[PDB]
């Protein structure tokens, strides 16, 4: 349930990398200024994606004075970002995370608090395990006594520019409110006449994307599909939509296939308005119309027909 | 392909500090702008051969930039180093302060290449403009333009601007290659015939292993200069991403609202992309025209 | 690839060899008559129905190869191992390749020596010589003229017993080395006389002030000379033992002399091993074609204690990083009640250190009595502290004759962690395409470019014997001098190196650099020829390979 807001550890120094994250995602999150509201489960979350402002990041000097305004911002679904950095300013902030979280869980029904472990580049294979044991040791007496405080302890893989924040951000939007397990297992039924390895449901260029049945297995395929959507969108962006039609006008009749050596094809096809689908495919020779395109056409019709 | 295996010679020199061997190492070893922080100090001289679409092979010399190494270039074995030189690239830092010693080395290098090469050419390249605001980037590049046009008086030079975190690097070395290429007019004529009888928006042909913009033809002149740079950067980023998957690319297709672009192998070391001015056509046209193109280029 | 074994009834050894897919036994062979008198006497005619035809994948986990009378750089050892991937062997075969020859020896599977067997790609071969170049440094002190238990001088024990045994074993295993026999010792308070000034040195201690004059003497006996029929050196060493105290006491400077200081109190030991390294670094200068292995043996009557400066010990660690050649043996006997090779530091709790690079061995004499005491006695008239030396257990150390008669060359394959990040912040790649030519001009371009033979990294050679006054004791050499300055440098601060040398067709050699360990990876002359040659030239100097 993201009403995600940006609270690092210092206003003038963490906002460098926080603003790199902002200009990494939010130039395609900022479509939601006048798009819509009030109807969906992610529209409030996208309006929170819009309101990525800043505050005073150690807030325990003023536990009352700013909080008033964002009291409203922390009523109804409930999330807030938090950083676990590399240097020795981790244990005192890790102690006062309870100070940051107490008002939060007392002011709002069931929240999930996004403590990301972030930019500790230079971790060994056992040292990352013992620094995980650090938060396992000093995050016990705040979790085992609360009640309705939902915490998300995520571990970014600690480099400068890795893709390993937004599969966990995909997990938190899976944890938003899935009204679609019927759509999940019916989509598993739709990959029965398919190249059944990966069928990722995508939305528009905003870099949050949902997934079923195939995320962590045997390869980070979420990395290659992110590269896929970034390549096709950056081709279509100013090389494809500068001459006729504005760049804000998406309306994409864009399909894209990528072949590779062992007869393996990447496949993006998308309705013009908001929905998209990348369904990869194995060593198969589709020169027909009775196997793939007919039934895939039928359930892209269905996936546009659902909501 | 007629394999006239010549052997060209190209030196890369300048002052130490910023971006001497980093740009070579990201353009011929599949690196990124982040992982080039680990190259560090070079030595006096190190060189390489790189093969490039078959016949042409580059002796690429990388020269260091300490005081003793430049002195041991100029007042020493100079006659061996500056002999049979075709292409010189001379690197300019922006942030560096000792401009007097830089232009002093530049004057000595121009006089030495004049007394040891009559028909070589010099490209000077001001890199690392990623730290200065864009209006001051315009001012600094125009000042380097005029000052280097003055001080490069008896023999001409070509001065370009670049950084590592963008695609003007790919434009500048595309220019180096297109000057350094042997043949022009037959490939232009096949390019023009292909593009004017299969009516495309624009056609683009490239080397495979490094993807520098070899040749191009358009009929919709509404993209200014930055189309080639951008598409080269993003698909070589995609090739770097697919590099960790033990698989080659060789083929792709995309179409959109008013857009139809396709990429494939042409020959032993060449990529093609094309956007075809008619977005509502399936892959039958790409089939019959890769047939139509490989009947001709595999007579070349 | 077929394997044929052939015993007879109850031959307790066996025999086996190779062919290619034998099934019907139409064809037999004669290739060797020697192996009959080498193993067992019988005359097997064409088919006596005993010849077993079996695949029998039985390997020979470690096989030894001895050399004689030649000179073989370690790239040629790599070529022999590359040619010895998938064959058979037996005891005392003469393996040949391209004018290079070795004799097979002491082939083991995991506990037991096998008469014959099969070698396939995963067993390890180890090279040894009987034609090595060997230095013998005899350290003299005041304990040579001191008695021990059983009634002897330690000198007489050392020379008579140990050298008689070593020369008898050198005759028995039929080896032929090139030796030095160098005597060395120290004296105290030999301050100054008429123009004997750059010979002295002056020792001191920081934490408690102590500074004295001392002087180092080397007297050599036969310098570089191979000959059979030894033990004449034993007579000359007896002559020099009797002539030695006047020969060391009453020379160059005459204050009040104190001869031949104690090993457990002072000593020029670490400087002697460092000067042997100062010899062995310049092996490429005048190259004998009749020697392969390198060996430096120090015979001491010491206990195992040495009081050694910090800088020389760290420097010789960094120099035995390159070419490990040092062996120590003690003819004092009396294996003490602690970890016996140890150094008390002498830096400018008593700071201990224990070496794990050295190969120490004791020499017990030959007699039988009741309770061999481990103590001397002499009656006067009148934060961490993480190594101590006493909680380390130590039963007995032998002599290790096999590492003193057939010297072992340095290995080929060692396992170590990869080149990740952090400290070694420097990698450099050079991809060098190769144009074949039919006109000698192709290896050296890559060679002078990609390394300049450790043009990147330094050779840590900080010890320079700049002076040596000599003395007119006779027609051998006799240098008696001071070591001179020691211009030590630290290792490469905050960066090691590693390199990626590519062949642009399909080939990669990944060099690491803390000791030159490689990883070769594949994907007129041919490509593989130049690739193999370049791996051999990286192999010649420091040549470890990673594996798995
Ligand atoms: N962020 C950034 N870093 C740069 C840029 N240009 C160069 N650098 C940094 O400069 C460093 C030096 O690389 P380089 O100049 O090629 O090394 P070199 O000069 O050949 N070594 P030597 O001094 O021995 O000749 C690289 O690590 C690279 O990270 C730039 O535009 N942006």
């Amino acid at each position: 349930k993201p009403r995600i807001l940006l609270m690092g550890l210092r206003r003038s120094g963490k906002n460098s990398i926080q603003k790199v994250v902002f200009h990494k995602m939010s130039p395609n999150e900022t479509l939601f200024l006048e798009s819509t509201n009030k109807i969906y489960k992610d529209d409030i979350s996208n309006s929170s994606f819009v309101n990525f402002q800043i505050w005073d990041f150690p807030g325990q000097m003023d536990f009352f004075d700013p909080t008033f305004d964002y009291e409203m911002i922390f009523r109804g679904t409930g999330a807030l970002i938090y950083v676990i950095d590399a240097q020795d300013d981790y244990m005192e902030a890790l102690t006062r995370l309870h100070i940051t979280v107490s008002k939060a869980y007392k002011v709002n029904p069931d929240m999930n608090f996004e403590v990301f472990i972030h930019k500790v580049d230079g971790l060994s294979d056992d040292h990352k395990i013992e620094t995980q044991r650090d938060i396992h040791q000093r995050a016990n007496d705040d979790l085992a006594d609360a009640g309705l405080e939902k915490l998300h302890l995520s571990f970014y893989l600690t480099s400068i520019y890795d893709h390993s924040i937004f599969e966990a951000f995909s997990k938190v939007v899976q944890k938003l409110i899935p009204q679609l397990p019927t759509l999940e297992n019916l989509l598993n039924i739709f990959i029965s006449n398919s190249g059944i390895e990966k069928a990722f449901l995508f939305d528009v260029v905003s870099k949050i994307y949902i997934a079923t049945d195939s995320s962590p297995v045997d390869m980070q395929s979420y990395e290659l599909c992110c590269d896929m959507i970034d390549v096709v969108i950056d081709v279509s962006c100013i090389y494809g939509l500068k001459e006729d039609g504005s760049g804000s006008a998406y309306d994409k009749e864009s399909m894209a296939i990528i072949k590779l050596n062992n007869t393996t094809v990447l496949y993006l096809k998308e309705v013009t308005k908001f929905l998209a689908l990348v369904c990869i495919l194995r060593e198969e020779s589709f020169e027909r119309k009775g196997l793939i395109d007919y039934n895939f056409h039928c359930f892209r019709k269905a996936i546009h027909e659902v909501f | 392909m007629p394999n006239t295996a010549m052997k060209k010679k190209v030196l890369l020199m300048g002052k130490s500090g910023s971006g001497k061997t980093s740009m070579r190492s990201i353009i011929f070893a599949n690196y990124i702008a982040r992982d080039t922080r680990r190259l560090g100090a070079t030595i006096d001289v190190e060189h390489s051969h790189v093969r490039f679409l078959g016949n042409l092979v580059l002796n690429l010399w990388d020269c260091g930039g300490q005081d003793t190494f430049m002195e041991n270039y100029f007042t020493s074995q100079r006659d061996n180093i500056f002999r049979n030189v075709e292409v010189l690239i001379y690197v300019f830092d922006v942030e560096s302060r000792e401009l007097e010693k830089d232009m002093h080395y530049y004057q000595s290098c121009l006089e030495a290449i004049l007394q040891n090469s009559p028909d070589a050419k010099i490209f000077c390249l001001v890199h690392k403009m990623d730290l200065v605001q864009e209006d001051q980037r315009d001012l600094i590049f125009k000042e380097r333009e005029e000052d280097l046009r003055r001080l490069s008086r008896p023999l001409e030079c070509a001065c370009f601007r670049t950084s590592i975190w963008d695609e003007t690097l790919y434009k500048a070395w595309s220019s180096i290659v297109y000057q350094l290429i042997p043949n022009v007019q037959q490939l232009e004529m096949n390019l023009r015939n292909f593009a004017q009888i299969i009516e495309a928006d624009e056609v683009l042909l490239f080397e495979r292993a490094t993807f520098l913009v070899i040749s191009h033809y358009q009929c919709k002149e509404q993209r200014d200069v930055h189309r080639f740079e951008k598409i080269s950067n993003i698909i070589k980023q995609f090739k770097l991403s697919c590099s960790k998957l033990a698989a080659s690319f060789q083929s792709m297709e995309v179409r959109n609202s008013n857009f139809a672009a396709f990429i494939d192998i042409f020959t032993s070391n060449t990529y093609v992309m094309v956007v075809m001015s008619d977005p509502s056509i399936p892959s039958a046209a790409t089939l019959i025209n890769i047939r139509n193109a490989r009947k001709h280029f595999e007579k070349l | 690839i077929v394997e044929i074994a052939h015993p007879n009834d109850e031959y307790s050894p066996l025999l086996l060899q190779v062919k290619s897919l034998k099934e019907d036994l139409q064809k037999e062979t004669i290739s060797v008559d020697q192996t009959v008198t080498q193993v067992f006497r019988l005359r097997p005619y064409q088919d006596v129905y005993v010849n077993v035809v079996d695949p029998k994948d039985v390997t020979l986990d470690l096989v030894e190869l001895t050399f004689k009378d030649q000179y073989i750089g370690r790239g040629d050892m790599w070529r022999l191992k590359k040619s010895l991937v998938s064959t058979c062997a037996y005891i005392t075969q003469k393996v040949e390749f391209a004018g290079i020859r070795a004799q097979a020896g002491e082939l083991w599977v995991k506990n037991e020596k096998v008469m014959c067997g099969y070698i396939s790609e995963d067993t390890r071969v180890v090279f040894r010589s009987t034609s090595a170049m060997v230095y013998i440094f005899i350290q003299m002190s005041c304990e040579m003229w001191d008695f021990d238990i059983y009634g002897d001088l330690y000198f007489e024990k050392a020379v008579n017993g140990f050298l008689a045994d070593l020369f008898t074993k050198w005759k028995e295993k039929n080896c032929s080395h090139e030796v030095t026999v160098v005597l060395f010792s120290r004296t105290f308070y030999d301050a100054k006389s008429v123009d004997e000034f750059p010979e002295i040195n002056r020792a001191s201690i920081r934490q408690d002030h102590k500074g004295r004059f001392y002087e180092d003497f080397y007297k050599v006996v036969v310098q570089n000379e191979r000959r059979e029929e030894w033990t004449s050196l034993l007579v000359t060493i007896k002559k020099l033992f009797i002539q030695y105290p006047v020969l060391v006491r009453l020379e160059q400077a005459e204050g009040f002399p104190q001869g031949d200081n104690s090993t457990s109190a002072q000593g020029n030991y670490l400087e002697a091993i460092n000067l042997s390294f100062n010899v062995f670094d310049k092996h490429y200068i005048n190259r004998n074609f009749d020697r392969t292995g390198q060996m430096s043996v120090v015979i001491t009557p010491g206990v195992g204690v040495f009081e050694v400066d910090r800088l020389l010990m760290i420097l010789t660690k960094q120099r035995m990083i390159d070419n490990g050649i040092g062996v120590d043996l003690v003819c004092m006997g009396e294996q003490p009640l602690h970890a016996v090779p140890l150094f008390k530091l002498h830096n400018r709790g008593d700071d201990y250190n224990i070496p794990h690079w050295i190969n120490h061995s004791f020499y017990t004499s030959k007699s039988q009595l009741f309770c061999n005491s481990f103590t001397p006695r002499i009656k006067l008239a009148g934060t961490l502290s993480a190594p101590p030396v006493v909680p380390g257990f130590c039963c007995t150390v032998g002599v290790d004759w096999k590492s003193l008669t057939t010297p072992a060359c340095l290995p080929l394959t060692t396992d170590y962690f990869p080149d990740r990040q952090g400290l070694q912040n420097d990698y450099t790649e050079g991809c060098y395409d190769l144009l074949p030519e039919a006109d000698a001009q192709q290896v050296f371009e890559e060679f002078i470019c990609q390394r300049l033979m450790q043009g990147y990294q330094i050779i840590v050679q900080p010890k320079t014997q700049k002076p040596n006054p000599a003395v007119p004791p006779p027609l051998s050499s006799s240098p008696l001098y001071s070591r001179g300055l020691v211009s030590r440098n630290r290792p490469e601060e905050e960066d090691q190196y590693w390199l990626s040398m590519g062949r642009t067709f399909h080939k990669v050699t990944l060099k690491d650099k803390m000791i030159t360990v490689t990883r070769y990876l594949p994907k007129p002359r041919a490509d593989e020829d130049e690739w193999q040659l370049l791996d051999g030239f990286v192999r010649f100097v420091e040549g470890l390979n990673r594996i798995r």
